[PDB]
RNA sequence: AGGCUGAUAACCUA
RNA sequence: AUUCCGUUAACGAACGAGACCUCAGCCUGCUAACUAGCUAUGCGGAGGUUCCCUUCGCGGCCAGCUUCUUAGAGGGACUACGGCCUUUUAGGCCGCGGAAGUUUGAGGCAAUAACAGGUCUGUGAUGCCCUUAGAUGUUCUGGGCCGCACGCGCGCUACACUGAUGUAUUCAACGAGCUUAUAGCCUUGGCCGACAGGCCCGGGUAAUCUUUGAAAUUUCAUCGUGAUGGGGAUAGAUCAUUGCAAUUGUUGGUCUUCAACGAGGAAUUCCUAGUAAGCGCGAGUCAUCAGCUCGCGUUGACUACGUCCCUGCCCUUUGUACACACC
RNA sequence: UUGAC
């Protein structure tokens, strides 16, 4: 067979494709990388020092599945349960600064592009890079 | 085009598979079958498979789209999708002995693969905050 | 006889015996009995007096672990921890783990009880559902506050009741049900 | 009701102890060794690690919340 | 001494107790066919069922 | 894993605090009052300090150099949101004040509010609720 | 020559409503239009959940008021002039009926 | 002589029917306080069904 | 002081 | 079920119950959809080996079609069928088949006679009484309704590892929405910002746009039985938003502070299946403010299939010095 | 006699 993105782990392909952005070297990321939480939601800053990667190999196979999402559409993929004190938890958005940097870095990278409808889309360019890197995956 | 769409439904999920004369393809809004998610509801939705064995499914192509619902609740929809669509398959494709056949091995398992569950959400009622449970009483 | 179907894919029903001849007819763990690849039905079996009994032991097990309040519904975890602890219970005893739970119900099943008090026997049925109930109680209680998982306090409480050593939460229960019992015939 | 004093890093008698005895064990998790040897279950984390890794021990499942290993041989 | 035994339920007699939690049973012997005694029962139970007997000695009073 | 060497401590003094040696790096330096684990994580990687080790396996240098983040958060770049002691009331100044020196500055604050008489210094010179709360059926413990 | 002009109903009364889209329809099949349609909306159900009491006194009972408002549209392939002739037939009460050219 | 803002808040709705400010039921626009709406549901529209 | 009682006494708890 | 069969000095009727109406559950049958989709086909992108295969995007009022969606009309259950039990009865138990075998589920409606039950503070409903220009009318400014030794009721959050935290991953339903004034409602997209929030271009008076629309859960890692990374009260500093106005913190952010609480005495509430419980969402209120209420879905059990012991209710017989009726 | 107890 010959795998495509659809037919591996999500689990799998992040990692591997955060391993990818890394390794190209074309990503630059902010000043604030170190300092951030992803979301007022959060309590604490991400466990892993190359969040900022994995975070845009995910963002990058939302993409790719799926076009039109803008930063506000990702500021509610990423978001979740926020804890009140004593109060009821309720839905809360994730950062947008995140979510906005991210996208503007795969569009230098041309891994997606201005979507004519508004949003994001994925290139060409940005399909062959995702399926090779699924392709090459082993199986497991 | 030897085809047919069966439907399986669990409270207000639907699973529609499409299955078509082919080389035995299974696969979820694209995605092979084997990587159906949660992990541990896997087996659920193979029942069919293991039941009847791959070899059954050998000669057809089954597309399966899955809308509403939960993660649970859509499994069993995708469950009693398949089940429906291979029994169609059979009685208007194949023989109606072997829909006999397979129809006999499903319903011997569980009859749900097959028939519908009618159970559905209970309506709130004014005093309480569920169907039947009544808010606490005070008397003093 | 022999069936295909395999626990988890993992736990062959063939060889499973119910050595009871009280709860024999309300502990569904045999090939001959509806056997599932899975313990997680959702199957309508409130519908009917007597009508639980063929609900696999299994998952029988795997309901009564969604307990407190907090655990309640979380039935794919609960599938998960009785996962583990048949996975738990074939390295340490060497056996296949359908049999030793179905063992374990049946010694930590109480024979006799008081009720108004004066002795009276119990049925085949509550008697499964006691020892169900026991088995459940005395792992989440070893479980509470301890670094043991839970998953290992369930293998160890089965593995024990069905050994019928007293070590076992379930089996000093089971005495001391029947203990009082016979102080009230 | 007494509190457990678990160490954080083992020291040379104890990492010993693990070497020789915990190969032996039939089922190994961090709770059981986090119990026998009185280390905490992040140590024991790591332990099974290294473990792992001079192929002791072997695999039987592996989950977030609950892993579970055995003897590389048997007896 | 108290010897465990063996018996099969005949026929419903009917709910006993305070609140309604008994139900006296006719019970059959397996050992031996022809011996006939009434018990007490806790919990649901229907014709056909096996119970054990811890002891076989007592009888239970109709309409107890 | 590891074998803990001699120079291992359970008990490290940092600026007139006990610091458990036996603590992740980044949870030991919560004890210190003014520091909590978002300060203490983002001190940590301005230090460039291992955050897997415990605290005990941190040599005296290494440990003072944590307390230089702390003591000039501006100079390792952390912003002003980040910090305890916001545009202060005398000097402007934007700083992290911790252990003493953050009990002074919460003791100037409420002298300030008591010698004005001002409402929320009054309420606390009587040991009231201050932030609006209601008092009629909560926080009864006298 | 030929346009697709469509044609909305709105109505409280059920009955009424689909008396009148079988006029219409009826009405053009006549005159060997083509038409596309009755399309039945989703039904907007208004509800209003308030206390029965006029005080605050007694067990606190609620009425839920529902005002059901079904809607169908019919497109009619033909020129206006048409269309105004068929819809120009007197409509049953509470129809409310609305022509406009579609914008396609 | 009524300077004080009445943009929003109870004190600048009233019930269309009566008058009075509370319990206005504003949904859809009707603009009437939940006694008269009971009152005059059945004429507006409004039908109980369970 | 709380609980039990429509309420009081009795009773029960702290 | 005062539901019926029968009995019978009654006969024949009227109400309530049932019927009924709404929602939900079955229909590969009917009607028919560019504001709902599917299948096929054409073109294009990517992967694998030019055809071919996998996958995604776009197009076609002359591809076709209605399985999935919507909503009209109908159909469908009657306990029909089998066994047994009951008086020839009325009916009941078990079972096949069936979407469904508790009046299938859940509601709405709902008799006679009552209560000195609640409401004059919903009403241009209202009698009498009071007041009516140093007003109990009306409006304006400010304060109060929230004030805190204490007692009580409905709740929210918890005491953790069946967990918290940080990743990765991923599936609902009910519903609601604007005066267009630069723009007053729901807001996509772009940009600025750590967040809160701001600017710009727009869509939608709506199956058309918001809506590509949740959480628990799943998954990997860290934590390791320590009031601990459980818990988040109390409090300091500071920033932004709503408003004419935020102090007695409106609310929303950031860092810091880090209380009780280790499962709760006597007592006591609710609940029998998609129910309990857990989990979030919409709506009402609303400039701003939800720990409330009314609905919605998601995950999904234990136990019972009884009894009159407690608390009550219905019918019959019976006792009565009670009739304001055992308070 | 009817109710209530
Ligand atoms: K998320
Ligand atoms: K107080
Ligand atoms: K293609
Ligand atoms: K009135
Ligand atoms: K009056
Ligand atoms: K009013
Ligand atoms: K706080
Ligand atoms: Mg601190
Ligand atoms: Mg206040
Ligand atoms: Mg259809
Ligand atoms: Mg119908
Ligand atoms: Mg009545
Ligand atoms: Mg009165
Ligand atoms: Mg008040
Ligand atoms: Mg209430
Ligand atoms: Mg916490
Ligand atoms: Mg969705
Ligand atoms: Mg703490
Ligand atoms: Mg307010
Ligand atoms: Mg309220
Ligand atoms: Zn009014």
């Amino acid at each position: 067979p010959a795998r495509s993105v659809k037919d591996v782990s999500p689990h799998d392909f992040v990692k591997a494709y955060a391993a990818h952005l890394k390794r190209s070297g074309k990503l630059e990321l902010p000043e604030w990388t170190d300092i951030v939480k992803t979301g007022k939601l959060k309590e604490l800053a991400p466990y892993d020092p190359d969040w900022y990667y994995i975070r845009a190999a995910s963002m990058a196979r939302k993409i790719y599945l799926r076009g039109g999402i803008g930063v506000g559409g990702f500021r509610r993929i990423y978001g979740g349960n926020q804890r009140n004190g004593s109060r009821p938890r309720h839905f809360c958005k994730s950062s947008g600064s995140v979510a906005r940097h991210i996208l503007q870095q795969l569009q230098t990278m041309n891994i997606i592009d201005f979507d004519p409808k508004g949003g994001r889309r994925i290139t060409s360019n940005g399909q062959r890079d995702l399926d090779q890197v699924a392709g090459r995956i082993s199986a497991a | 085009v030897e085809s047919v769409q069966c439907f399986g439904r669990k409270k207000t999920a639907v699973a529609v598979t499409h299955c078509k004369r082919g080389r035995g393809l299974i696969k979820i809004n694209g995605v092979p079958i084997e990587l159906v998610q949660p992990e541990i509801l896997r087996y659920k939705a193979f029942e069919p498979i293991l039941l009847l064995g791959r070899h059954r499914f050998a000669g057809v192509d089954m597309r399966i789209r899955v809308k509403g619902g939960g993660h649970t609740s859509q499994i069993y929809a995708i469950r009693q999708s398949i089940a429906k669509a291979l029994v169609a398959f059979y009685q208007k494709y194949v023989d109606e002995q072997q829909k006999k056949e397979i129809k006999d091995i499903l319903i011997r398992y569980d009859r749900t693969l097959l028939v519908a569950d009618p159970r559905r959400c209970e309506p709130k009622k004014f005093g309480g905050r569920g169907a039947r449970s009544r808010f606490q009483k005070s008397y003093r | 006889p022999h069936t295909d179907v395999l626990l988890f894919n993992r736990w062959s029903y063939d060889g499973v015996q119910i050595a009871d001849m009280s709860v024999e007819d309300y502990i569904t763990a045999t090939a001959n009995k509806h056997p599932t690849y899975m313990p997680h039905t959702a199957g309508r079996y409130q519908a009917k007096r007597f009508r639980k009994a063929q609900c696999p032991i299994v998952e029988r097990l795997t309901n009564s672990l969604m307990m407190h309040g907090r655990n309640n519904g979380k039935k794919l975890m609960a599938v998960r921890i009785i996962k583990h602890a048949m996975e738990i219970i074939h390295l340490l005893t060497d056996q296949n783990p359908i049999q030793v739970i179905v063992d374990a119900v049946i010694n930590s099943g109480p024979r006799e009880d008081a009720t108004r008090r004066q002795a009276v026997d119990i049925s085949p049925l509550r008697r499964v559902n006691q020892a169900i109930y026991l088995l459940t109680t005395g792992a989440r209680e070893s479980a509470f506050r301890n670094i043991k998982t839970i998953a290992e306090c369930l293998a160890d409480e089965l593995i024990n009741a069905a050994k019928g050593s007293s070590n076992s939460y379930a089996i000093k229960k089971k005495d001391e049900i029947e203990r009082v019992a016979k102080a009230n015939r | 009701k007494e509190k457990v004093n678990n160490m954080v890093l083992f020291d040379k008698g104890t990492y010993d102890k693990l070497i020789t005895e915990a190969p032996k064990y039939k089922l190994i998790t961090p709770s059981v060794l986090s119990d026998r040897l009185r280390i905490s279950g992040s140590l024991a984390r790591k332990a099974i690690r290294e473990l792992m890794a001079k192929g002791l021990i072997r695999m039987v499942s592996a989950h977030a919340s609950q892993q579970i290993y055995t003897r590389a041989t048997n007896t | 001494e108290s010897v465990t035994k063996h018996a099969i339920v005949i026929k419903i007699m009917g709910r006993t107790g305070s609140r309604g939690q008994v139900t006296q049973v006719r019970v059959k012997f397996l050992d031996d066919q022809n011996r006939f005694i009434m018990r007490n029962v806790k919990g649901p139970v229907r014709e056909g069922d096996i119970l054990t007997l811890l002891e076989s000695e007592r009888e239970a009073r109709r309409l107890r | 894993s590891l074998v803990a060497n001699e120079e291992f401590q359970h008990i490290l003094r940092v600026q007139n605090t006990n610091v458990d040696g036996k603590q992740k790096i980044m949870f030991a330096l919560t004890s210190i009052k003014g520091i909590g684990r978002r300060f203490a994580n983002i001190a940590c990687k301005k230090a460039d300090i291992d955050m897997n080790k415990r605290a005990g396996e941190l040599t005296a240098a290494e440990l003072d150099s944590l307390m230089v983040v702390v003591a000039n958060p501006r100079q390792f770049k952390i912003p002003d949101w980040f910090l305890n002691r916001q545009k202060d009331y005398k000097d402007g100044k934007f700083s992290q004040v911790t252990s003493n020196a953050l009990d002074m500055k919460l003791r100037d604050d409420l002298e300030r509010l008591k010698k004005i008489r001002n409402h929320r210094g009054l309420r606390h010179y009587w040991g009231l609720r201050v932030r609006g709360q209601h008092t009629k059926t909560t926080g009864r413990r006298g | 020559m030929i346009h697709k002009i469509r044609i909305t109903l709105s109505s409280k009364n059920v009955k009424n409503l689909e008396k009148v889209c079988a006029d219409l329809v009826r009405g053009a099949k006549d005159k060997r239009l083509r038409v596309k349609g009755p399309v039945r909306m989703p039904t907007k159900v208004l509800n209003i959940t308030t206390r029965k009491s006029p005080c605050g006194e007694g067990t606190n009972t609620w009425d839920r008021f529902e005002l059901r408002v079904h809607k169908r549209v019919i497109d009619l392939f033909s020129s206006p002039d048409v269309v105004k002739q068929i819809t120009s037939i007197t409509i049953e009460p509470g129809v409310e009926v609305e022509v406009t050219i579609a914008e396609s | 002589w009524n300077a004080h803002p009445k943009n929003y808040g109870p004190g600048s709705r009233t019930c269309r029917v009566c008058g009075n400010p509370h319990a206005i039921i504003r949904k859809y626009g009707l603009m009437c306080c939940r006694q008269c709406f009971r009152s005059n549901a059945k004429e507006i529209g409004f039908i109980k069904y369970r």
